[PDB]
RNA sequence: UCACCUUGACCUAUUCUCAAACUUUAAAUAUGUAAGAAGUCCUUGUUACUUAAUUGAACGUGGACAUUUGAAUGAAGAGC
RNA sequence: ACAGAAAUCUCCAGUAGAACAAAAGGGUAAAAGCCCCCUUGAUUUUGAUUUUCAGUGUGAAUACAAACCAUGAAAGUGUG
RNA sequence: GGUUGCGGCCAUAUCUACCAGAAAGCACCGUUUCCCGUCCGAUCAACUGUAGUUAAGCUGGUAAGAGCCUGACCGAGUAGUGUAGUGGGUGACCAUACGCGAAACUCAGGUGCUGCAAUCU
């Protein structure tokens, strides 16, 4: 259509809710850090139950966040974990994708100290160009009708290039 | 018991005019207050300080002091059986100008002017203003205006 | 059956034949020529009225009998 | 979704220009609200806004009808003074901020006096008031949206204009140089960036690492083949010329006002009337319902 | 059933009835101020305040205007 | 993925339907709220003012002024 | 007339859907050594207008659009209310006399205006 209408990557984002801290959200971490090369953010609690053991204001969480040509060679380590079999959910309205996997951590060895297992959520977040009008501060705008992401468009991307193929099983 | 606080009974008063809160425009922070300007005292309630007591909203009063960013105004306060001069100090976003003295000042600059072709010629051009007088005599037409008018109508209680 | 239900109330009260149709806010004559026009149409315990406001294909999807 | 009736009744909108996103009137009040005993004194500010591919600088007072523009200036002006490309760099905001300051003051008569700080050395002066003369021309920084982050162009015009001859109150912790572990400014490294120097560091890096960035940034440079280093010489050949000819030339005007606008109303589309959008919704009648 | 006369709420458009401690609106009565000589206009004098700047500010000199001098009615003397 | 109705992560809608120590009312959306940085103006001195009012006192508050600081690029703001 | 910066009044400017934009400006957009900031050059900072584009922003039009704004002898001189009577009525309340006078509803019309600067086939 538009060389500027073309669905790209935003940002690849890699989940791990623990739910505890202390000695072992540091290897989650760890393990979160050598995936990305970045240096990882914790995330804490919103609050309370006295039912899942977790407690507000403990940084149970790590996430980290990649974007461009390093979040591009992330995917594709997980994706083939997925078998490149995605389903009629994982995708949002907005044109978002993700999934859940565990222990691909066998490929990208540090030391290894292998005491314990660290699943992870991938999400991704998709744009086009000109997403900055939302993000930036002055005239801080909004992405027109046509031109925001769809689920379509990105089902229609995914079976695209990553070559994979929806629903199934 | 009785509760008779500064802010009492400023429940309606103090507010914010539906769908004119917010900030306050600009224009307000622009007027220019000189001594002796006759102004309108109304409260903003987004302003929290140099609000004035509850028993000065909507008096009119005169500035006599002119200090940062507050005017000071001059208020007649029957106490009793007299009127006391009562001093405020009121930031200038409680506070607009009387638009009856500029109705003044232009009939001053109106009665000048009106004068001054009464001294051209013709003496005593009876400036002052006057009340509605009663209507002169007229004569009412009928042409295309016949006049008709049926009478009162009857009892019907159209539910 | 309302004369009846008078003594059940203090005060007075009066049985006046209203000249609207039924339930509504439009009399006998000007429900019926507006029912040979199309801007009624029912509901559940009530009827709906056509405008001359909104949008046109409102107009149609409700009321399609007028406009013929 | 579902923008109802009731919400769209009490919706209050922002003002217009909170709704634009291009002014904020929380720092715009405390700009421009005079001291009330200085009456009908105008407070002048210093509107430094960087757009892409220009960079504007005005000088503007208040009133009640609306903002007044004392005296303005471009960056796109700057090709006359000798610097035809840089025009969003950190210096082309020190040349703009010292053409508003030297042309304000010649259109306020006080140019002779205030000449400023003459040779450039990064030294942080302030515009001092001569003894017995008129008190230098008061003006505030307005940096509008843009963020005070140290090094900022938004902070090249306030030493351009300081040092141009306008009383522009400020400390000098955003100027590139200073530093979070010694509480100091750093003079030689100022000195560079006024005189383009951290640019012509980029390209002498840039001769080193690879002629393909070099070969598409500084594509033009690479045209008219201006030297990596004479860019110290360019920017003094234009502060030179600035403080020469400050007295803002116009411009041709090029087929004027009465023809532009015919020009321009040409591709204006026309708000209807009554007696169309009846006879639009007249057609659309036996358009949408003319029993197919 | 292992997509069904015997679905609860929820959403959308309707409908009847209301509010001292609810409200977009909004009276009547009551209420503040103004309707000038302590005024207006012109000239420009002072200052340590204020202005980039006698610029403003405040108070003035000198000059211009006299009772239709700046609505109505009354005033019984006014003020202390 | 575990993970569900509620763990974290991501987008869309969100005029405030939240929060602001404590009741209720008022006020607030590039903030008065949330997060971070710096600080002690919760300072000194004397008057003026507002409310309760006898125009006494007490308490609370508002605007200044001389300082001295904080703060910020700055305009500013701060006498809890 | 367009556009940009700074605005004034702060929806006639807001919101929803669809369609156009010549030039110019604006924007998206390219890169990360430096100043600077981040989990991450998306924000922010810095750089060249260089690789490209009007796709979005943005402006404008369309809509028996929602909302908002104005007017009406539209409701309606209505509801309410001031004043008066040794008026009515058992009372509740009501009628009259001299005045003041809405709101909701309903139709009609509209959908930013403007200031300072600068530039634009
Ligand atoms: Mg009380
Ligand atoms: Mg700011
Ligand atoms: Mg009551
Ligand atoms: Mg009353
Ligand atoms: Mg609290
Ligand atoms: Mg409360
Ligand atoms: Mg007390
Ligand atoms: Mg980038
Ligand atoms: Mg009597």
């Amino acid at each position: 259509q538009n060389p500027m209408r073309d669905l790209k990557i935003e940002k690849l984002v890699l989940n791990i809710s623990v739910g505890e801290s202390g000695d072992r959200l540091t290897r989650a971490s760890k393990v979160l850090e050598q995936l990305s090369g970045q240096t990882p953010v914790q995330s804490k609690a919103r609050y309370t139950v006295r039912t899942f053991g977790i407690r507000r204001n403990e940084k149970i969480a790590v996430h980290v966040t990649v974007r461009g040509p390093k979040a591009e060679e992330i995917l594709e380590r997980g994706l083939k974990v997925k078998e490149y079999q995605l389903r009629d959910r994982n995708f949002s309205a907005t044109g978002n994708f993700g999934f859940g996997i565990d222990e691909h951590i066998d490929l990208g060895i540090k030391y290894d100290p292998s005491i314990g297992i660290f699943g992870m959520d991938f999400y991704v977040v998709m744009n086009r160009p000109g997403a900055r009008v939302t993000r930036r501060k002055r005239c801080k705008g909004t992405v027109g009708n046509s031109h925001k992401t769809t689920k379509e468009d990105t089902v229609s991307w995914f079976k695209q290039k990553y070559d994979a193929d929806v629903l199934d099983k | 018991g009785k509760s008779h606080g500064y802010r009492s009974r400023t429940r309606y008063m103090f507010q914010r005019d539906f769908r004119k809160h917010g900030a306050v425009h600009l224009s307000t922070y622009l007027k220019v207050y000189k001594v002796g300007d006759i102004v309108d005292i109304k409260a903003n309630g987004s302003i929290q300080k140099g609000m004035p007591h509850k028993f000065y909203q909507g008096k009119t009063g005169v500035v006599y002091n002119v200090t940062k960013s507050s005017v000071g105004v001059i208020i007649n306060k029957m106490v009793g059986n007299r009127y006391l001069e009562k001093r405020l100090n009121l930031r200038v976003e409680h506070i607009k100008h009387s638009k009856c003295r500029q109705e003044f000042l232009e009939r001053v600059k109106a009665n000048a002017a009106k004068r001054a072709e009464a001294k051209a010629q013709g003496v005593a051009v009876q400036l002052k203003r006057q009340p509605a007088q009663p209507r002169e005599s007229r004569i009412v037409s009928t042409e295309g205006n016949v006049p008709q008018t049926l009478a009162p109508v009857p009892y019907e209680t159209f539910i | 059956g309302l004369r009846r239900a008078r003594y059940k109330f203090p005060g007075q009260q009066k049985i006046i034949l209203s000249k609207k149709w039924g339930f509504t806010n439009l009399d006998r004559p000007e429900y019926l020529k507006k029912r040979e026009a199309g801007e009624v149409k029912d509901d559940g315990a009530f009827v709906k009225f056509l405008s001359k406001k909104g949008s046109l294909e409102n107009n149609i999807r409700e009321f399609p009998e007028y406009f013929a | 979704d579902a923008k109802s009736s009731a919400y769209s009744s009490r919706f209050q909108t922002p003002f217009r220009r909170r709704r634009e996103g291009k002014t904020d009137y929380y720092q715009r009040k405390r700009l421009v609200t005079q001291h009330k005993a200085k009456y009908n004194t105008p407070k002048y500010r210093l509107v430094v806004r960087f757009t892409n591919k220009d960079i504007i600088c005005q000088i503007i007072s208040s009133t009640i009808t609306g903002d007044v523009v004392l005296a303005a200036a471009y960056s796109h002006e700057l090709p006359r003074y000798g610097i035809t490309h840089g025009l969003t760099n950190w210096a082309a905001a020190y040349a703009t901020g010292l053409l508003i300051a030297r042309r304000t003051l010649q259109k306020l008569g006080l140019d002779e006096t205030y000449k400023g700080v003459e040779e450039v050395e990064g030294e942080y002066e302030l515009t001092e008031a001569v003894e017995d003369g008129p008190r230098p021309f008061k003006v505030f920084l307005d940096i509008g949206l843009q963020r005070t982050t140290t090094g900022a162009r938004v902070f090249g015009a306030l030493k351009g204009a300081s040092d141009g001859g306008l009383y522009v109150p400020h400390s000098e912790n955003r100027f590139p140089g200073w530093d979070f572990e010694t509480e100091e400014i750093d003079p030689e490294l100022l000195r560079s960036y006024i005189f383009g120097g951290h640019v012509s560091q980029y390209m002498e890096e840039l001769a080193d690492d690879d002629e393909e960035r070099f070969s598409e940034l500084f594509k033009g440079y690479l045209a008219d083949d201006i030297d990596a280093d004479s860019l110290e010489d360019i920017y003094t050949s234009a502060h030179e010329a600035i403080r020469a000819d400050p007295a803002f030339k116009p411009t041709e005007k090029k087929f004027t006002k009465e023809q532009y606008a015919a020009e321009s109303k040409k591709y204006r589309q026309t708000k209807l009337s009554k007696e169309e959008r009846a006879a639009r919704v007249a057609a659309k009648i036996a358009a949408l319902a003319g029993q197919q």
